[PDB]
């Protein structure tokens, strides 16, 4: 009725702070893993060159 | 260009009928094949 309640009440602030920091860390890790992937596609000049060769030019 | 040539140059147009659709179809098929590879 007296002791354990008081010590729990004393614990609350530090635990709240640490859990907030942990959530911020999770969000930071989520953001840090985001990279924009620039894809590379076959240049159409080679396609045009192959078209010309097929014409026997 | 010294020397009398035997023939007068004329346009090499011999395939009088070459539909644009067929040419673009072949270009598409070649393009698809290269892209797949």
């Amino acid at each position: 009725d007296i002791m354990v309640p008081s010590f729990v009440y004393n614990k609350l602030p530090v635990i709240h702070f640490l859990q907030e920091k942990r959530a911020e860390q999770k969000l930071r890790r989520v953001l840090d893993e985001t990279y924009t992937e620039w894809t590379e596609e076959l240049d159409q000049a080679h396609v045009t060159d192959a078209i010309t060769r097929s014409l026997n030019i | 260009i010294s020397g009398v040539s035997p023939l007068l140059y004329f346009p090499p147009t011999t395939t009088s009928t070459t539909n644009r659709e067929d040419q673009i179809n072949k270009n598409t098929n070649i393009a698809i094949q290269m892209i797949k590879r």
